[PDB]
């Protein structure tokens, strides 16, 4: 029964994954990461302290966010002494944000938090953003009280008018404003206010936010974005960079003005034209054509082969069939591949192998 | 101002004490600044005025503000009003220049669960060769 | 949805329905069909008013009888909430049935709550408002104006405008709440008060407070218009006895008697002034009195008696005037001697308790005032006052108290006791003697209600134990039961704290209120809970004085300063307007997210109708058992009367009285099953009171929470708050706590 207990738990876990449909998602994103650094964050519920762990997870989130969203930009804000402090301008450089967070890791948190101040700063920082981008705000709230100079309700209404989206991660309990902020800002959806239940659960919540959020049907904006694909060039002598004005061995050449840049993907400093590589767009393709989840094969029927199609792993004999088939191509797979094919890869080998 | 019972024994300061009477006027002015009609839902004034001819035994001294031997108020009720006024001022300061009852009474949990209105896109795959 | 009962179709105003609501409706229909009284107890976390209205409204519309509905509440604020549910209920019926069925439903309240006159609604007391309204609506001003247009007496445009239109056309068909009624009346310059009074006989459902059904002063006029077979609903009747007792109670002080003599002398002077110039009025009144007519046959419908009948309609004598008080001058002498007799009885040096018969016997000895003439003091005074042209009655106001006292004492003799105390307040430099007429039997004023009406439903959220109420109030019930909420996941955490973090017992005993050890322990509890409470926290104290003293102790100690950092402190005050502002600020603070903590009295104005659903109430801190003041003559006399009559132990009643109030506040935090909160009872005496709590609260109280410490309790609260925050699994409540139409049909099939 112990082995069956694990199997049934896997089925329950697979129950949520069954319902997958290609929802429209905004690949281009503009995130404003807000961290709470107040007296309430000095507690020891999270070892060594809330501030240390949150900063540590923030660095991991930055690494993950830019890895799967190469054509996105992020900004970092912090609440301290009842005021909102800006620590990094919105930019596409992952290193800049990580460096800023590392410096923040030293200063001790103190004072009270001010959501209205943080939201107001986020609203201003997101004002110079193209309409084709999705404006998102990730707030890490730990305090159960908010001290603000003005009316928070007015700011929430302004946030809705600006088509901003807010995600709040709590630490202790539910806050009335956070629920209202996460509800009115997300078309009444109540799934954008999450409270962690332990140290491990917090890691999943940060990882979940990486995936682009689906867009609402009524909030439909379609437009064409002008972009360019620079060609990498190797130079025998170092030359000045158009971005930092420093000696570098070489850089990508913009196809619109021939101005060189250090690293990609970034907007050209001269023609203000977003420069990217073919790989950068390719990564976000899986969010557009998600691989249909595999359905477990009942043991009543007869299996095709005793070994996995993609990894040639003999299926254990052991109650419950250890095989998962793909409806599109009807190819059995072991448990290990399905996790690997839906988390690392995003293409079913069986479907590709089938000729037409 | 700190919401503490003033002690007659305390000497205080002669210069500052001149403004004590002014503060009493300020509190009266502040009381009007906060006074305004209240919704009938949380209107406690009407509860006692619902039957204006109620005649009954007077409440015991435990249900009335404390008084001293002379019969006058001990003054601890004043600090309660002072603290109460201070809280009201802070909230009002937030709402600076910078139907509803029906919705509140309704039970949200009994309503239909929120339904997502996300869009779905199907993309065709066909293009000319290089 | 619209589901069916055995023969009654009912339209629920929500797509879903709780299992308890369906059981609630079925039992209520059984009570109505079988007839008689019933007592029903529901958890506060399930919609009770909406469920009750849906069935009752359907019952009237379906059966040919079309019995009217009477809804009784305990406060005006509750009337507003009930009307909102009716307005929501009618909207659903109109949208589902395709038409607005013929229905009329209006609330009711005093003039002060419905006066629109620019110069009369700005008064701080309802008595003055009634007097001013009477002056412009008695009819003397209208009659005087007709005879002489030059008369400076004014009228009320709102009242006058009503005469143009018929009573049936005062308001359009539908349901009008106070908020909506005022708006409609303002746009047309009409008096909501008079409209409500003149439409009771035509309203399908009438909603008013208990004081309008039990108090003889104001209930007689209203009760005379309602039907005899109408349905009666007692909503939140767990404190009905207190309302019943105060209806037939009175207080007399030395100042009241002192002001009574001045009015009596003024009344005598007025008679002489009228006698010299216009003596025909006295003869006209005297001529009518000889035959045996009373105020009803003399006073017109437009006008009302100056002194409201302090006794029930069934207990007033119908005989003619005895003759002693038949004349104006003679009655004043009768009244004057009575006032002096009361004054000489105010000099006693020790507490005296005597029955009404003993008081009458001593009165008949020292003076020669008989019982029968004393019963018509109030009745005779109204006739004399009316005929004396006393438009200004500022001086004669005090005489109302004397007239009220005479009628009450001379009417009832069993279950009533008279208390004379030489010291109203023991903490006083000079004696301030008071005279109190107390009512001991709690069934006297409610007896007519249970006899006039056939079917009566008594329902409340914390009415337990159910067996005691039939004992206290002499009535029988066909069925009495309490429903337990079938919540899939625990939503409320009731726990009992008996000692502080230092393992020292904590109690709210009055004698040790200024205890340095207990004050710190309670102060630590307040601060620690305020640190973890997300939005709002309500603190209920046994009495205002105990709260007043302890709060001052915290202020000096500095406990409040710590609380100020995390939440705003709102304090209940004796003034009603100031307390209302505090609630608005408290709600506003909770809404935005600043956080606020409200300190109130368990027996105060906040606990008698104000609700703290969802964010407003997240943690309730009951500071001690709300015990009454044991060393009170009024309570002691009541306790002895119950023990001898109903064989109820004094300790048992005292525990029941305190628990009924402690439970009352606990139920004002949950509205639906999506609400959550923690109920902490901070006293060592709560440990043995688990059985006395409401069933739906007792079931949620674990055996391990009977005796907890501050440190242990805080940790449990933190865990509970965190766990409830997680998203609830829909499947865990698809058909176990919440029912859809399909689920309801399935239950109706399995049951049948
Ligand atoms: S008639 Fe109505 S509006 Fe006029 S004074 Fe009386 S209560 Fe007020
Ligand atoms: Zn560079
Ligand atoms: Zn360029
Ligand atoms: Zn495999
Ligand atoms: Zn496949």
């Amino acid at each position: 029964a112990s082995l069956v207990a694990s199997i049934v738990e896997a089925r329950k876990k697979r129950t949520a994954k069954k319902n997958i449909t290609p929802y429209q998602r905004g690949i281009i994103r503009s995130l404003i990461l807000t961290l709470d650094c107040s007296e309430a964050m000095l507690e020891k519920d999270l070892r060594p302290n809330r501030h240390a762990m949150i900063i540590q997870y923030a660095i991991d989130f930055v690494h993950e966010f830019f890895d799967q969203n190469p054509i996105s930009q992020m900004g970092i804000i912090i609440m301290r002494n009842g005021l909102a402090q800006l620590v990094s301008q919105v930019s596409g450089n992952p290193q800049d944000h990580i460096d800023a967070l590392k410096s923040i890791r030293k200063q001790e948190p103190k004072g009270n938090p001010s959501l209205q101040n943080a939201l107001e700063m986020a609203r201003g920082l997101l004002l110079p953003v193209p309409a084709h981008c999705t404006r998102e705000v990730l707030i890490v709230f730990g305090s159960l009280s908010t001290t603000d100079p003005g009316d928070i309700h007015q700011t929430i209404d302004s946030l809705v008018s600006e088509k901003i989206r807010v995600k709040v991660l709590g630490l202790s309990a539910q806050v009335a404003i956070c629920k209202e902020l996460c509800k009115a800002t997300n078309y009444g959806d109540e799934s954008f206010y999450k409270i962690l239940l332990d140290e491990t659960h917090l890691k999943e919540l940060f990882n979940e936010a990486v995936t682009p959020l689906p867009v609402n049907k009524i909030n439909k904006g379609f437009t064409l974005v002008k972009m360019g694909f620079p060609t990498r060039i190797f130079e025998d002598t170092p030359t000045f960079c158009s971005c930092h004005s420093k000696l570098v061995y070489g850089g990508y050449f913009c196809p619109n003005c021939h101005s060189k840049v250090c690293s990609l993907p970034t907007v050209c400093p001269c023609c203000d034209l977003m420069l990217i590589l073919s790989t950068h767009l390719a990564r976000s393709y899986h969010h557009l054509m998600p691989l249909k989840t595999f359905a477990e094969v009942p043991t009543t029927e007869k299996f095709r082969s005793e070994d996995c199609f993609s990894c040639q792993s003999r299926f254990p004999i052991l109650l419950t069939s250890s095989r998962y088939r793909c409806e599109d191509c009807k190819q059995e797979f072991c448990v290990d591949c399905d996790v690997f094919i839906h988390e690392i890869l995003h293409n079913c080998p069986g479907c590709e192998s089938k000729p037409v | 101002l700190r919401g503490e019972k003033i002690m007659q024994n305390d000497r205080g300061d002669v210069i500052i004490d001149r403004y004590l009477t002014l503060d009493q006027e300020f509190d009266r002015k502040d009381d009007d600044m906060l006074l305004h009609p209240v919704k009938k839902i949380i209107d406690l004034d009407g509860n006692i005025q619902d039957d204006p001819v109620v005649r009954g035994n007077r409440p015991d001294f435990t249900m009335q503000p404390g008084v001293d031997i002379n019969g006058n108020s001990d003054g601890t009720v004043d600090i309660l009003k002072g603290m109460n006024r201070l809280s009201e001022k802070m909230i009002m300061a937030l709402k600076n220049e910078y139907n509803d009852e029906r919705n509140e009474l309704k039970i949200d949990d009994l309503n239909e669960s929120y339904k997502t209105n996300y869009a779905i896109i199907h993309l065709k795959r066909n293009a000319h060769e290089k | 949805m619209k589901f069916y009962i055995d023969d009654l179709p009912v339209l629920f105003p929500y797509p879903k329905i709780y299992p308890e609501q369906y059981n609630y409706m079925c039992d209520i229909k059984k009570t109505l069909d079988v007839g008689g009284n019933s007592i029903l107890e529901m958890p506060s976390g399930t919609g009770k008013t909406v469920s009750l209205l849906s069935l009752t409204i359907a019952y009237q519309m379906h059966y040919p009888e079309h019995r009217k509905i009477i809804y009784c509440s305990r406060t005006m604020s509750e009337i507003e909430k009930a009307l909102v549910e009716l307005e929501n209920l009618m909207d659903y019926r109109t949208k589902e049935l395709g038409y607005q069925e013929d229905f009329r439903g209006l609330g009711l309240t005093s003039r002060k709550n419905l006066c629109l006159h620019p110069e009369v609604s700005k008064e701080r007391k309802g008595t003055v408002v009634d007097e001013k309204c009477r002056r412009m609506t008695n009819g003397q001003a209208k009659r005087k104006l007709e005879e002489d247009p030059e008369a400076n007496v004014e009228l009320c445009e709102y009242h006058e405008n009503l005469y143009n239109i018929e009573v049936e056309d005062y308001l359009p068909k539908g349901v009008f709440s106070f908020e909506k009624l005022l708006k409609y009346c303002e746009e047309k310059t009409l008096c909501p008060y008079f409209i409500v009074r003149r439409m009771i006989s035509l309203c399908n459902i009438i909603i008013y407070s208990y004081h309008y059904l039990l108090d003889p002063k104001i209930a007689e006029r209203v009760s005379n218009e309602v039907s005899k077979d109408s349905i009666v609903i007692f909503d939140e009747a767990h404190n009905i006895d207190n309302v019943c007792i105060e209806s037939l109670s009175l207080d007399l002080t030395t100042d009241a008697l002192r002001r009574a003599t001045r009015g009596a002398n003024a009344l005598d002077e007025r008679i002489s002034e009228v006698r010299k110039v216009d003596s025909q009025k006295l003869q006209d009144e005297y001529e009518k009195l000889v035959q045996g007519l009373h105020s009803a046959d003399i006073l017109t419908d437009q006008e009302e008696p100056f002194v409201e009948t302090p006794v029930l309609p069934q207990d007033l004598l119908t005989e003619a005037i005895p003759g002693n008080i038949r004349r104006a001058e003679h009655f004043v002498s009768f009244l004057k001697r009575l006032i002096e007799y009361l004054k000489t009885r105010m000099k006693v040096l020790h507490v005296i308790s005597e029955t009404p018969k003993s008081f009458l016997q001593h009165l008949k000895q020292l003076t020669f005032i008989e019982r029968k003439p004393l019963r018509f003091c109030s009745e005779r005074l109204s006739l004399l006052v009316r005929t004396l042209e006393v438009t200004e009655v500022e001086d004669f106001t005090a005489l109302k108290d004397i007239a009220t006292f005479a009628t009450l004492i001379s009417t009832y003799e069993e279950g009533f006791l008279l208390i004379i105390e030489p010291y109203e307040i023991e903490n006083a430099a000079v004696p301030n003697p008071i005279m109190r007429f107390t009512c001991l039997d709690a069934s006297i004023a409610i007896k007519p209600v249970f006899e006039r009406f056939s079917s009566v439903i008594i329902t409340s959220g914390t009415i337990s134990p159910l067996d005691m109420y039939p004992r206290m109030l002499n009535f029988k019930t066909v069925l009495q039961k309490s429903y337990a909420m079938t919540l899939a996941k625990k939503s409320f955490l009731p726990m009992i704290i008996t000692k502080g973090s230092d393992q020292v017992a904590i109690s709210s005993r009055f004698e040790i209120r200024n205890d340095p050890s207990i004050v710190r322990n309670y102060g630590s509890m307040l601060v620690e809970f305020a640190k973890i409470t997300p939005d709002g926290m309500v603190v209920f104290f046994p009495s205002y004085l105990y709260m007043e003293s302890i709060v001052s102790m915290w202020q000096t100690m500095g406990i409040l300063d710590e609380v100020w950092k995390h939440k705003l402190i709102l304090v209940e005050t004796p003034d009603a307007q100031e307390t209302s502002l505090a609630l608005e600020t408290y709600r506003k603070a909770c809404s935005n997210g600043r956080g606020a903590i409200l300190l109130s009295v368990a027996r105060g104005k906040v606990s008698e109708g104000i609700d703290f659903d969802h964010q407003y109430g997240r943690t309730v801190l009951m500071i001690g058992i709300p015990f009454q003041y044991t060393e009170s003559r009024i309570l002691k006399a009541r306790l002895e009367f119950m023990r001898e009559n109903y064989r109820i132990r004094e300790n048992d009643f005292l525990s029941f009285d305190a628990m009924r109030h402690a439970a009352q506040c606990l139920g004002r935090v949950l509205r639906g099953k999506d609400d959550y909160g923690v109920m902490v009872l901070a006293d060592r005496r709560f440990s043995r009171k688990r059985s006395q709590l409401p069933k739906w609260i007792a079931q949620g109280l674990s055996d391990a929470d009977l005796n907890l410490s501050t440190d242990m309790a805080i940790s449990n609260t933190k865990q509970f708050l965190r766990t409830m925050a997680q998203p609830t699994d829909p499947k865990d409540q698809e058909g176990v706590s919440v029912w859809s139409y399909e689920d309801l049909i399935k239950h109706q099939n399995s049951r049948k």
